[PDB]
């Protein structure tokens, strides 16, 4: 290990770079980061990197970066993103930069099919992208295909159609018209407020097994924990408001949702792994953090 | 509220739980 180590350090649309000391803590890192880009709201943000065994990994603030279960290359890298997603974009991020960094990631989501999107929705969602990008639609500029560049549709939406790429960019283009007069910023803003609708935005999904062996999903959110049947991630099949969690606990593959109700018996659900009950239980404390924030 | 004495368990109590700068990050607390 080297006096000094190079860092890579990558936004949703930046390479940033940094030198750190063997001592140097994961927040000190993270200091440099959001000062560089200056971003002030800072709560919703984490690094991610791949660990030694190539799984998505958070780094922790308040320990050594060399500590942790960094790999072995030079420069290590991570990613910077959202961890944590607010209630309402109008309630809390003011920031252009913080708008930006959400939409991109959001946005890479709904594209990637990761957050489904009705296709109607997802034409109206492009339409906020290329304003964003484009500015105002002008007739003498933006001539037929000047969208045939861009990745604008969820995969999902572009296979399920017989719509070819002319097709769909008269559609967007209809929208992207109707815009004019929006700041790049407002479309970024209305992008946001369109997709935090959406049922799958801002949850973190797990794959479980219920006692009885069947498959389901586990949500954490903003809000809370909710159960999922296999084939709908878009309506929690049982659902657990902060409010209505006593305690949860996991013991390697076994995690255990015990109800406000003393006398109401104890929810268990089984995980593929450990790493997975753990990331399960940070993201409910950090949620769960965060929404009383909120709220003090 | 929280207990974490083993690497391979883990507890939190949401229920439990009761209330300068931006605050920070919420910080992992698990081993």
């Amino acid at each position: 290990m080297p006096k000094t180590i190079s860092v890579r350090v990558t936004t949703m649309d930046a390479e940033l770079e940094f030198a750190i000391q063997p001592n140097t803590t994961g927040k000190q890192l993270f200091d440099q980061v959001v000062k560089t880009i200056g971003l002030r709201e800072v709560w919703f943000f984490g690094l991610q990197y791949q660990d030694t065994k190539a799984f998505s990994t958070w780094l922790k603030l308040n320990k050594k970066v060399t500590a942790q279960d960094v790999r072995k290359e030079s420069p290590l890298l991570f990613k910077f993103r959202a961890k944590f997603y607010p209630e309402d974009v109008s309630e809390e991020l003011i920031q252009d930069i913080t708008q930006r960094l959400f939409f991109l990631q959001v946005k890479e989501g709904i594209l990637n099919d990761d957050i489904y999107c009705p296709p109607e929705t997802a034409v109206l969602l492009a339409s906020y992208a290329v304003q964003s990008k484009y500015g105002d639609f002008n007739k003498e500029v933006h001539k037929s295909g000047y969208l045939a560049g861009d990745k604008l549709l969820p995969q999902r939406v572009l296979e399920q159609h017989k719509l070819n790429k002319d097709q769909w960019e008269e559609r967007i283009q209809v929208w992207h018209e109707e815009h004019r007069g929006m700041l790049r910023e407002d479309a970024v803003l209305e992008y946001l407020k369109i997709a935090q609708d959406l049922e799958m935005y801002g949850v973190n999904y797990f794959s479980i097994k219920n006692k009885k062996g069947s498959e389901l999903w586990l949500g954490v959110d903003a809000l809370g924990l909710n159960i999922y049947e296999q084939n709908d991630r878009l309506t929690p099949k049982i659902g657990f408001p902060w409010s209505e969690i006593r305690n949860i606990s996991f013991n390697d593959k076994k995690f255990v949702i015990k109800p406000i109700d003393k006398k109401a018996p104890d929810f268990v659900f089984y995980a593929p792994r450990l790493r997975i009950n753990k990331r399960i239980l940070a993201l409910c404390m950090g949620n769960h953090e965060l929404y009383m924030r909120r709220r003090k | 509220e929280f207990r974490n004495k083993r690497a391979t368990r883990g507890t939190y109590s949401p229920s439990a739980q009761e209330y300068n700068v931006l605050k920070p990050p919420p910080e992992e607390r698990l081993i």
